[PDB]
Formats: C-alpha cells, sequence, structure tokens
C-alpha cells in the first residue's frame, strides 16, 4: 500500500513539473491527466475510494473540454510553440523559483512539526459520503448546488460570440 | 485475508497481460511486412489533391458553451452520484433535499434551453419550411 | 518462371512507373517456405478493396458487393475508404487525364501490400473512347495485376478478377519481414487464361437460338 | 421537441428492427458464384467466337 | 394512363425522394398497362434509312445487303437539317440537339443534361448549412457525374 | 509454494487470465459475427468460404493485419499516434474486468463498480480525441470534434441512467447489484433508465446509430484514416471488446446477470450477452445515423431530465416501501 502511494505521488510529481515546464498544449494536457489518474491513485492508496472516483469521473471530462478550446485556438503548427518558447527565459522561470522554494521549505517545516499516527488506510464507501453530505451538511450541498449555476449563468454570459 | 490479496493480484495481473498484450500485438504489427516507399506516401490523405494550408489551423468548434456547460452538469451528477448510494438511510428529509437540488437543475436546465443557449446550428439547417 | 520488381521513388526515373523488373527464378527453407505459404493464404484469403469509383465499372462493383453476389464471402467486403487500410486498388471507370494525378496519388497513398485490379475497357486500354481527354489504359503509369475485359464486366466477372487475384498471390513472395532479407517482391508468371481456356474454348459447338429466353 | 413525436420516433426504431429482424428470418436471395454456374440468356453479349458452316468451315 | 406527382412548394430532400418513390410506382402501372397490352406488328420501321435493315432480309435478299453493307460501312447518309429531342431522363431531362451536315457523321451532337444544372445549383441551396446537410443534400440530388462532364 | 492460500490465489489469477482471453477472443470472434450478422440481416451469408462456414476469416484477417505494414507518418505526433489505440483497446477492457460472469467468477469486486465503469468511458473518448488531433488531418480533426460533441452529449446521462439501478440496490457493487434482481429483473422498474443507458451505451462505443467521428459517408471514415496495420486493427478489437463489455454491463444492470432458472448462470450470462450484442448488430443494420447537433439536443433536452425524473420517482418508491 507504501508502493503503490509513493509510485503515484512521485508520478504526480514529475507530471506536474513536466506540465508547468512544457510548450506544446496537448502534450501538457497529456501529462496533466496522467498527473490527474496519479492523484487519484494516491486517494485510492488512503482509502477515499469515491474521491478517486470522482477524480477520475469529472476530470476527464474538464480536461475534456480543455483539450477542446486547445484545438479551438491554440493548435497552429510550431508557431504556437515558438510564440510559447520565447515567453519562457532563464531569468523569467529563476524569479519565482526560489520564491516557490522557500514558500515549500516553510510549508514543510510547518508539516514536520506537527504529530502523527500514521494513516490506517481503512476505505471510506461512498455510502458514508453520501449519508454525511445528505445529513449533517445539508446547506454546502444545496448551496453548492447554487454556486455552480452561478458559474453557469457566468459561463452563459461571458461566453456568447455576439 | 486471503481472498482480498488474491483479487488483488487477478486484478494487477488483468492490468499487466492486457498492457503487455497490447504492445505484443503493436511490435508485431510494426516488425512483420514490408514497407512501401512512394513520392507522396508521407501526405495527409485529402481524397487524391493536395492540401490548401494545413490541418493545424484553429477551428471554431460551435459547442463550447454546451462543453462548459456539461463540466456543471457533470458535478451535478457527482453529487446524485454520492447521494444515490445512500438513499435508504438519508430518509424523506434526504428526499426532500435531493428533490430541492434537482428542482435547481431543471430549473437551470429550461433557462439554459429558453434563452438561446444549447442550440448553436446556423439558421440554414435548423429545418424550417 | 518469376519477375523481380524493385521501386525506388527517389533513384534517377522520371516517368512513373518508378520501379525496376527483370525476369528472375523462384527463390523458394523448412520452415520459411511454410510461412511464406501461410502468410500468402492469409493474405489471399483476406483482401480489402478501396473505396474509389470512376465510373459506371464501380457501379458494377458495388452490385457485385450487395446481397445477389455476397463478394463478402471470399472476405473482400469491407471497402476501407482510406488508402492505407486498403490492399487493392480496383481502377474501376474511366482514366480521365484529369483524374490521373490523383489515381498516382492515391496509389502512392496505399501501403504495402498492395494490388491493382483494373476494371472495365476505359480502365485497361481507354476502350471506347480515344479522345482528347483520356488516358488510354490506367497500365500507362500505374502497374496492373488484373485486367477485366467489359463494358461493364458483370459483378461475377469481378469476382473472378479477384479469385485470379487470389491465385496470383497465394504463389507470390514477398518480404516478410522489412528489417531481414530481400526487399523485392517476386510475382509469377503463370500462364494466361486465354490459352488456359482455348482448349475448352475451341470445341463449343452449339448454342442456343437468340429467339429463345 | 413534442412528447408525440418522441413516443412516434420510438416506435418507428422499434419497427424498423422488428423489420430487420424479420428479413434475417427471411429467404437468402444469392445467386452462389462460382459454386453454381450464372445463367446467362441466350442472346447475352460476351465474349467473341468466330463460327462455321454446317459443312464444317468457318463462315467469314 | 399515367399521374405525374407534384410537391407542395418545397423541393426538400424528403420531398424529392418521396416524389421519385410516387415515379416508380407510376412506372410500374405503365410497365403492367404495356404488359396487358402489347402491339403484334413489326420491331422495325420500313423507312430505307432504318439503320440497320432486318437480318434476315439482308441475309436472302441483295438490295436488303446492299442498304446494309452502306449503313454499317459508311454509316447512313442523313440530310443536312437540324434535330432536337427532348425526354425526360430518369434524373431530369435530356436532350440532344444533333446538327447534320448532309454527311454519314453528326456535325454538332450537343447534350443537355439535367445533373449538371443540379450541381451548378449546389452552392445557392446549401451556403450556410452544415457538412451533413451537404451530404444529404448530394444523396438526394440524383446525379452521376458522366450526366454532368459528359 | 505448498499453501492453500497460495493455490487460491493462483486460481484466481488464472481466473482472471481466462476471462480476458476469452473476452478478447469474443471480440475477434465479434467481428467475424458482425460480418456473419450483418449478411444474416441482409438476406445474405457473408464469409462463409475460408474453412468451414468461413471459420478460419478471423485468421486470416489476423494474419493480413500482422503483415500488413504498420506505418507512423512524419506529419503525426508519434508518441500520441502510437498512444491512441492502446488506449482504445484498453479503457473498456478495464471497464470489463468488473463484470460478473459467473458467481466465483469475476476479476475486480470493486466497492465502486459503476463508478469505474464510468473513469474508463471517460478515459477511453481520449484515445478518439488523441487519434483525431495526432494524425494531423482535416478529416480526422472534424471527426474528433464530432467525438467531442457526442461525449458532451451522452456523458451528461451516462451515470444517471444507472443511479436507479444503484439506489434499487443500495450499492455500487455488481454482485449486490445482480443480487438485488433475484426476485424480479431490473429491466422492468427501471425501463427509463435502461433506454437512456442503451441509448449512452452505444454512444460510449461509438456503434451505430452514434457513429459521428468515424462516419463514412460524412468525413470519409473520419478520425482513423491515417492509422493501418496493426493500431487500425486495435482500433476495431477495442470497440469490439467495447461492445462485449457494454453488453455484459447491460445484461448485469438490468437483466440480472447470471440470474436463471434452470441452466447454469454461465450459460444465461452468455445467452444475453450474445443477445445483446446481436442486438448491437440488429441496431447498426436497422436504423440510419441522425445529425451529432440532434445528437447533443436529445442527449440535453430528453434523456438528462429522464434520468432525473427516474432517479426521483426510483427514490420515492424506494422510500415509500422502506
Ligand atoms: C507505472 C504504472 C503505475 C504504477 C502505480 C500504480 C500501481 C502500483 C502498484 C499497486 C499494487 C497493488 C497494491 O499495492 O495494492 C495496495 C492497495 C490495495 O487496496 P487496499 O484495500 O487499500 O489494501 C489493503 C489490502 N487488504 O491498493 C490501493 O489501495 C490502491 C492502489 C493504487 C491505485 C490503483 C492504480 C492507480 C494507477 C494510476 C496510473 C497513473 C498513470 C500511469
Ligand atoms: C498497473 C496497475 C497494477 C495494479 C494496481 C492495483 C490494482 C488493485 C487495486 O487497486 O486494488 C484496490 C481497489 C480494490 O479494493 P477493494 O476490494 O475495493 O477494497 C477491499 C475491501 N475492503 O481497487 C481499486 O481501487 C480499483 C480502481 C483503480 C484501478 C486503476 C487501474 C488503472 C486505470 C487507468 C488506466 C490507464
Ligand atoms: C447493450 C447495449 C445495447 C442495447 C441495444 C438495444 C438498444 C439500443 C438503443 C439505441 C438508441 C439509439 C438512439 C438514437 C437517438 C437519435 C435522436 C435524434 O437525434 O433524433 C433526431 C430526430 C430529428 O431531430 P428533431 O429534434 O426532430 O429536429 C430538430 C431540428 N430543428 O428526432 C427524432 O428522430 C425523434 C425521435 C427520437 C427517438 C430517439 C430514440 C428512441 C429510443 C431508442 C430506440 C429504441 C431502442 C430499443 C428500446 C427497446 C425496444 C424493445
Ligand atoms: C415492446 C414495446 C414496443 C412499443 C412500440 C411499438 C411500436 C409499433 C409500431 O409499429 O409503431 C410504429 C408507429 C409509427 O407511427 P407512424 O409513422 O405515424 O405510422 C402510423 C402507422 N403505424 O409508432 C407509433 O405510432 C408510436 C406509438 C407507440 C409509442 C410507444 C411508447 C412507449 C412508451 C415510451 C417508451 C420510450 C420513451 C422514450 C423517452
Ligand atoms: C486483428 C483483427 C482484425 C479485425 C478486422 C475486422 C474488420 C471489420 C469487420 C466488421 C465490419 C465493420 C466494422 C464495418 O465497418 C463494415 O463496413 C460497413 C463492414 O461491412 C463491410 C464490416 O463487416
Ligand atoms: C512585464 C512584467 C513582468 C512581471 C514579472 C514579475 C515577476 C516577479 C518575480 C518575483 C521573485 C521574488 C523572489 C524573492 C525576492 C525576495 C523575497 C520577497 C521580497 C522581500
Ligand atoms: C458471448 C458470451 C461472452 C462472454 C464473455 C465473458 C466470458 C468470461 C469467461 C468465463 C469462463 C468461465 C465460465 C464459468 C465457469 C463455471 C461454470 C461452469 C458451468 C457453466
Ligand atoms: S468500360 Fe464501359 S462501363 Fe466501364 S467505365 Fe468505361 S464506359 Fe463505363
Amino acid at each position: 500500500m507504501e508502493f503503490a502511494f509513493y509510485i503515484c505521488g512521485l508520478i504526480a510529481i514529475l507530471a506536474t513539473l513536466r506540465v508547468i515546464t512544457h510548450t506544446n498544449p496537448v502534450h501538457a494536457l497529456l501529462y496533466l491527466i496522467i498527473s490527474l489518474l496519479a492523484i487519484s491513485g494516491v486517494f485510492f492508496s488512503l482509502g477515499a475510494y469515491f474521491a478517486g472516483a470522482l477524480e477520475i469521473i469529472v476530470y476527464a471530462g474538464a480536461i475534456m473540454v480543455l483539450f477542446v478550446f486547445v484545438v479551438m485556438m491554440l493548435n497552429l503548427g510550431g508557431s504556437e510553440i515558438e510564440q510559447e518558447r520565447q515567453w519562457l527565459k532563464p531569468q523569467v522561470w529563476i524569479g519565482p523559483a526560489i520564491l516557490s522554494a522557500i514558500m515549500l521549505v516553510v510549508i514543510v517545516y510547518a508539516i514536520l512539526g506537527v504529530n502523527d499516527q500514521g494513516i490506517d488506510g481503512t476505505p471510506i464507501s461512498a455510502k458514508a459520503v453520501g449519508i454525511t453530505l445528505f445529513g449533517p451538511y445539508v446547506l454546502a450541498v444545496e448551496l453548492a448546488s447554487m454556486l455552480l449555476l452561478a458559474g453557469l449563468v457566468v459561463a452563459f454570459h461571458v461566453g456568447r460570440e455576439e | 485475508s486471503t481472498e482480498v490479496i488474491a483479487h488483488h493480484w487477478a486484478f494487477a495481473i488483468f492490468l499487466i497481460v492486457a498492457i503487455g498484450l497490447c504492445c505484443l500485438m503493436l511490435v508485431g504489427g510494426w516488425f512483420l511486412g514490408g514497407r512501401a516507399r512512394a513520392r507522396s506516401k508521407n501526405v495527409p490523405f485529402e481524397s487524391g489533391i493536395d492540401s490548401v494550408g494545413s490541418a493545424r489551423l484553429r477551428l471554431s468548434a460551435k459547442f463550447y458553451l454546451v462543453a462548459m456547460f456539461f463540466v456543471i452538469f457533470d458535478v451535478e451528477a457527482l453529487y446524485l452520484f454520492a447521494w444515490s448510494t445512500s438513499i435508504r438511510e438519508s430518509g424523506w428529509v434526504g428526499f426532500v433535499e435531493a428533490a430541492i437540488f434537482i428542482f435547481v437543475l431543471l430549473a437551470g436546465l429550461v433557462y439554459l434551453v429558453r434563452i438561446g443557449a444549447l442550440d448553436w446550428t446556423p439558421a440554414r439547417s435548423r429545418r424550417e419550411r | 518462371d518469376y519477375t523481380l520488381t524493385r521501386i525506388d521513388p527517389n533513384g534517377e526515373n522520371d516517368r512513373y512507373p518508378l520501379q525496376k523488373q527483370e525476369i528472375v527464378t523462384d527463390p523458394l527453407n523448412v520452415f520459411m517456405g511454410k510461412l511464406n505459404d501461410m502468410v500468402n493464404w492469409g493474405r489471399k484469403n483476406s483482401i480489402w478493396p478501396y473505396n474509389f469509383g470512376l465510373s459506371c465499372c464501380y457501379v458494377e462493383m458495388v452490385t457485385s458487393f450487395t446481397a445477389v453476389h455476397d463478394v463478402a464471402r471470399f472476405g473482400a467486403e469491407v471497402l476501407r475508404a482510406s488508402p492505407r487500410q486498403a490492399d487493392l486498388m480496383v481502377v474501376a471507370g474511366t482514366c480521365f487525364t484529369k483524374m490521373a494525378p490523383v489515381i498516382q496519388r492515391l496509389y502512392d497513398q496505399m501501403l504495402e501490400p498492395k494490388w491493382v485490379i483494373s476494371m472495365g475497357a476505359c480502365a485497361n486500354s481507354g476502350g471506347m473512347y480515344d479522345i482528347y481527354s483520356v488516358v488510354q489504359g490506367v497500365d500507362k503509369f500505374i502497374p496492373v495485376d488484373v485486367y477485366i475485359p467489359g463494358c461493364p464486366p458483370r459483378p461475377e466477372a469481378y469476382m473472378q478478377a479477384l479469385m485470379l487475384l487470389q491465385e496470383s498471390i497465394g504463389k507470390e513472395r514477398r518480404p516478410l519481414s522489412w528489417v531481414v532479407g530481400d526487399q523485392g517482391v517476386y510475382r509469377a508468371n503463370m500462364q494466361s487464361e486465354r490459352e488456359r481456356k482455348r482448349g475448352e474454348r475451341i470445341a463449343v459447338t452449339n448454342l442456343r437460338t437468340p429467339d429463345e429466353i | 421537441m413534442t412528447l408525440k413525436e418522441l413516443l412516434v420516433g420510438f416506435g418507428t426504431q422499434v419497427r424498423s428492427i422488428w423489420m430487420i429482424g424479420l428479413h434475417a428470418f427471411a429467404k437468402r436471395e444469392t445467386r452462389m458464384y462460382p459454386e453454381e454456374p450464372v445463367y446467362l440468356p441466350p442472346r447475352y453479349r460476351g465474349r467473341i467466337v468466330l463460327t462455321r458452316d454446317p459443312d464444317g468451315e468457318e463462315r467469314c | 394512363d399515367f399521374e405525374i406527382p407534384v410537391g407542395g412548394g418545397v423541393s426538400d430532400c424528403y420531398t424529392r425522394v418521396m416524389l421519385k418513390v410516387e415515379e416508380l410506382r407510376q412506372s410500374l402501372r405503365i410497365l403492367e398497362q404495356c404488359l396487358n397490352n402489347m402491339p403484334e406488328g413489326p420491331f422495325k420501321a420500313d423507312h430505307p434509312l432504318t439503320t440497320p435493315p432486318p437480318k434476315e432480309r439482308t441475309l436472302q435478299h441483295i438490295e436488303t445487303l446492299i442498304t446494309h453493307f452502306l449503313q454499317v460501312s459508311w454509316g447512313p447518309v442523313m440530310p443536312a437539317n437540324e434535330s432536337f429531342q427532348m425526354i425526360e431522363a430518369t434524373k431530369g431531362i435530356n436532350s440532344y440537339y444533333l446538327t447534320s451536315d448532309g454527311s454519314t457523321m453528326s456535325y454538332r451532337t450537343r447534350i443537355r443534361t439535367p445533373s449538371y444544372a443540379h450541381l451548378q445549383q449546389i452552392p445557392a441551396a446549401i451556403r450556410g448549412s452544415l457538412v451533413s446537410d451537404l451530404i444529404v443534400y448530394l444523396g438526394s440530388i440524383d446525379f452521376v457525374m458522366s450526366d454532368v462532364d459528359r | 509454494w505448498i499453501s492453500p492460500e497460495l493455490i487460491e490465489i493462483l486460481l484466481t489469477i488464472l481466473k482472471a487470465v481466462v476471462i480476458l482471453l476469452v473476452v478478447v477472443t469474443c471480440g475477434a470472434f465479434m467481428s467475424f459475427g458482425e460480418r456473419r450478422l450483418l449478411g444474416l440481416f441482409q438476406n445474405r451469408y457473408g464469409p462463409n468460404r475460408v474453412g468451414w462456414g468461413g471459420s478460419l476469416q478471423l485468421v486470416a484477417d489476423m494474419i493480413k493485419m500482422f503483415f500488413k505494414e504498420d506505418w507512423i507518418p512524419k506529419f503525426s505526433d508519434r508518441v500520441i499516434f502510437t498512444l491512441a489505440p492502446m488506449i482504445a483497446f484498453t479503457s473498456l477492457l478495464l471497464a470489463f474486468a468488473i463484470v460478473p460472469v459467473s458467481p466465483g467468477w469475476v476479476v475486480a469486486d470493486l466497492n465502486i463498480g459503476i463508478l469505474f465503469f464510468l473513469m474508463m468511458a471517460g478515459l477511453a473518448v481520449y484515445a478518439v480525441l488523441f487519434a483525431g488531433w495526432s494524425s494531423n488531418n482535416k478529416y480526422s480533426l472534424l471527426g474528433a470534434m464530432r467525438a467531442s460533441a457526442q461525449t458532451l452529449s451522452y456523458e451528461v446521462f451516462l451515470g444517471l441512467s444507472l443511479m436507479g439501478v444503484v439506489a434499487q440496490a443500495g450499492s455500487f457493487n455488481m454482485t449486490d447489484i445482480v443480487n438485488s434482481q433475484a426476485h424480479v429483473w431490473n429491466v422492468i422498474p427501471q425501463f427509463f433508465g435502461f433506454i437512456t443507458f442503451a441509448i449512452a451505451g452505444v454512444a460510449v462505443c461509438h456503434r451505430h446509430p452514434f457513429d459521428q467521428p468515424e462516419a463514412e459517408q460524412e468525413l470519409a471514415d473520419g478520425y482513423h484514416i491515417e492509422y493501418s496495420g496493426m493500431k487500425f486493427g486495435l482500433f476495431f478489437v477495442g470497440e469490439y471488446i467495447g461492445i462485449v463489455t457494454i453488453s455484459a454491463l447491460m445484461v448485469t444492470l438490468f437483466f440480472g446477470g447470471w440470474q436463471g432458472p434452470l441452466l447454469p448462470p454461465f450459460i444465461w450470462f452468455a445467452l444475453k450477452t450474445a443477445f445483446f450484442m446481436m442486438m448491437f448488430i440488429l441496431i447498426r443494420a436497422s436504423l440510419p445515423r441522425p445529425r451529432y447537433d440532434q445528437v447533443m439536443s436529445f442527449g440535453w433536452k430528453i434523456c438528462l431530465p429522464l434520468t432525473l425524473i427516474n432517479l426521483l420517482v426510483t427514490a420515492a418508491v424506494i422510500l415509500w416501501q422502506a
């Protein structure tokens, strides 16, 4: 169980790093799919089967429309990759790299300072998540439905051609 | 127990043999059979005449509005996935919450249908007259 | 009793077809010959035609595709619309001058192995159309394996030419792999159907009178 | 679309499926070339020959 | 006795296909009428320019042999005139316009075909539509391309 | 290695391997049976010359595909071009890896089940998308866009069609689902769920009438025109494995799976799966292909509210009898 979690975590880290430092949009989307598959594998190793199930179910459709928009605008041959290459320079990425590194080491210092007892890996079924979702957490569900409705209304209002 | 590790091993062997079989038939297809040489072999197929431009042009999909609605409706679907597995223990009150949820869902769907969204077909292709 | 063809588009040869043919002997090994027989059987018993049509001969070809003739029984019905997925180009129609580059392009876009059946008098020689805008035979610029006389040949004649193509494939030699062995294509110099059927054709004495049915 | 149109379309698809199933329960119409010989009419225009007189000499 | 089906004023793909179905039914009616009533006469005219003459008279009469000999070799001599025939083809209206110079060959043969006009009409009726509508329009026009290019 | 637990593990591994080989062989023989069944539907025979009854036609097809040259175009992105047939072959295989064919014969007894099938469908669309984009052809790009529009059409209600079955069974496991149909099959209470899942499952495999990405009449064979050799065969074999997977899943979800009165359970499962396979072929032979905008409008305006109302009515009926 440790092996699957650690291999999926390493794959997720590598695929995210390849995502943020790539010029090809379709290859970046493929590595993003790989990273989210690895994230769902991490979820499955921790016993949260529903979390990994929703990570593959709803993000396969999310990156699908990302592919649709990439085909819609970004694909132009080598010109788009060449234009994306000029925006990335050694100073340009070395600027915020040390900021991300110092933030990461501060958060790691924070993480290591807490007590630990180990994750037992006991599976949590979708039945318990459904009971808690429609039980103690009513208003989260209802106002999340209203939030998604609001986002849908915003998408309709902005995304019209004419 | 023993059944769980047996099932895990069976699933892992299923994955490994499936991927290895796909790779093996890909390798066998690539290695067997002589190659062909032609002047226009490495040209995209466009019914026998050279292309105008290339196939890497940007193509305006008309259903992008439906796509960014599809993501939202997929998330509503995941909420109903979570509800539907625990209907009996949720009780009638949980049925009331899900009824309100689904009523808001159809209200948004009727709103999308009526305002002209989910309708991207051209005027010549609307089958009028 | 074999002919060897090697192709080279990039070599110094301007006129189509870009290939060289000589007359050689049969190269055929206690297992390589049997494996070559097995792949020849698999290729001859599964031929996928190209959905390429020019004229009326293609209409008779797709008449052969339908239920009253059932060329699917020979495994030759799949009818791919892509040249890459097709194994047989049936030039079924007139080889027009404006479409000869199109025919050459579609022949270039097919992949090894490839076979050519010219259907009808137009595809064979230009037929009745000895005119300014018709190529006098598609074999002017592509190599043709099987010829079908007719205008149009009836669908059973198309299946007869398909069986002749199967008999030609079943005794030819081709490179098994593209990394080991000779890459030239060896095709048999078979006896013609005219001299084969001359014994049974000359001995015909009486036929039914045209007033009957 | 109208609900009546949807019901009519569903019944139409069901009816088409039923008729193709009854086609599966029907008789085959194939003439089995080359196992059975192709029937050709007496005045069918195929291969050209040169014929002889009843005396046995060539008629051309 | 046969009917001519007409539409309602809109030339859809469906309307053209159903009109051709009704034309098929009317052709079946014509075939039934002609099967039930076929005359008992000659299959060739008695004109001297009937090409070729009847075969048995050719095989046993010298006048008929001469007419056959000069009609299949040099060709029938049709006197110098212009002729035109317009018929209802399977895909529309087919017309032949023949100019004879008084010789045994046509001086001018003009063939009018309907598929030429339909393919010229194609951009004005499918502009602004999708490609699927174009596929259905191509399937519902009843054209062949020998008809168009001749 | 002499222990009951290790030989039980070996037996379970062997059963999973047997299931995998049988379903792959059944996909290839299902291609052959599609040819024969289309012949049967269209008053003809199909291939009946290669061996007895044409039984060796599939072997000749495999030999031809293996010895047809496999090429990668210079204008294509090679990695994605090789990757797409692998996904098309393997995604619905992994979807089939949860189908219970018999009591004691299942590869994975997952607690997610139909969730895993939804994951594999959402991963299977990317094969057609990658094949359409990577080949760098115009017809392929149009086919990929049509496939994306089709996924927009079907994936909204693909899971909500089966949420009624999940609600009736009270769990996500296929074993619980086939055990919940001990008294009556699920086609009778979940009939709107049945027809909506039939529509969505035919749309999953891109089978007719939902063959928008590869419509030969429209896009001249569509997205996989550059594919040939064993990649083209991978696409077709993966499609046929998808047909088998969707048929078996529908049998387990709406027709009890292996439950039957007199025959052995595998016999009933195979009979119902072959029934739905020949129904796939009957659907392909029978009805024409609609326009994909009409398909999207039908999937959004009709099928999705139908699944929502079906889930609401199913919940009301379940809580009424509880
Ligand atoms: C194991 C899995 C496989 C199982 C096999 C058996 C089941 C297979 C199911 C196949 C389903 C195919 C569904 C096809 C839906 C097509 C809908 C569509 O796009 O229709 C468009 C057409 C015209 O569009 P319209 O909206 O009128 O025009 C607007 C333009 N201004 O509008 C119409 O045509 C209107 C009518 C639409 C009818 C939709 C389909 C009805 C349900 C499917 C057919 C029946 C399936 C079998 C059911 C059980 C039978 C015992
Ligand atoms: C290595 C495995 C190779 C399998 C090859 C299968 C070829 C396709 C057979 C079924 C078929 C399909 C899908 C098909 O698309 C088709 O065209 C309409 C047919 O009829 C001509 C068919 O018979
Ligand atoms: C054309 C405009 C481009 C704007 C680029 C902005 C890039 C900002 C990079 C910031 C890097 C900070 C690194 C750490 C600095 C020291 C710690 C923070 C300040 C006390
Ligand atoms: C057309 C049928 C397709 C079925 C696909 C799935 C088959 C998987 C392989 C099953 C093998 C084992 C069968 C059950 C064995 C135990 C019972 C034996 C007596 C019936
Ligand atoms: S040979 Fe005759 S039937 Fe064939 S294409 Fe030429 S004119 Fe048409």
